[PDB]
Parts: C-alpha cells; structure tokens; sequence
C-alpha cells in the first residue's frame, strides 16, 4: 500500500527526434523563376538549307 | 464502630478504619507501527509527485 503509487505522474522531456527523411535537392538549384503566364513558348531552329 | 453501653458499665472493644492498595500496573505491553520505506522509492518521488 503506497502512499503515492497513483498520484505520480508521467512526464515527457523535450528530445524530439526527427526521424523522417523530407529534403529537397534538385529542387534546391534550378534557378527559379516566376512565370505568370497560360504557357512558355520559345523557338526551336533545324536546318534547311 | 461505635456501639450502645450503659454509663455504669466498661468500655467496648477496640475499632479502627482500614485503607488499602491499587497497584495499576505498567510494564508489559505497548502500542507499536512501523514504515518500511526503500531507498529508490523516497527518491523518484521526489521529482515527479505535485
């Protein structure tokens, strides 16, 4: 018969570990660029002559 | 006592009162408790129990 078997209490400590893997690298270096536009249009030159 | 005799006669038989002893004795028993408490109990709750 304990006194205090039932009034102790159960803490936490702050240790999170981070665990998941979320990165980004080819995000990270392709130099972006703000398009406001309805789609990207630029021209291609074959030969011919 | 103290009894009837006539003036002209003697003297009645002697008469003394009594006292006596209680003696109430206290040496035999006693009223006892006890804890028994560890030494890791009386230390983890010390930093957790509000």
């Amino acid at each position: 018969a304990k006194l205090n078997l039932a009034v102790l209490n159960n803490v936490f400590s702050e240790l999170l570990t981070q665990e998941i893997n979320r990165s980004a690298t080819f995000l990270g270096l392709l130099s972006k660029y703000p398009e406001r536009k309805s789609n990207i249009q630029w021209g291609v030159g074959m030969g011919g002559t | 006592t103290a009894t009837g005799v006539a003036i002209t006669g003697s003297a009645p038989a002697a008469s003394m009162d009594a006292t006596l002893p209680a003696q109430l004795p206290i040496s035999a028993a006693s009223v006892q408790s006890t804890f028994t408490l560890n030494l890791k109990e009386i230390e983890e709750s010390k930093e957790q129990v509000t």
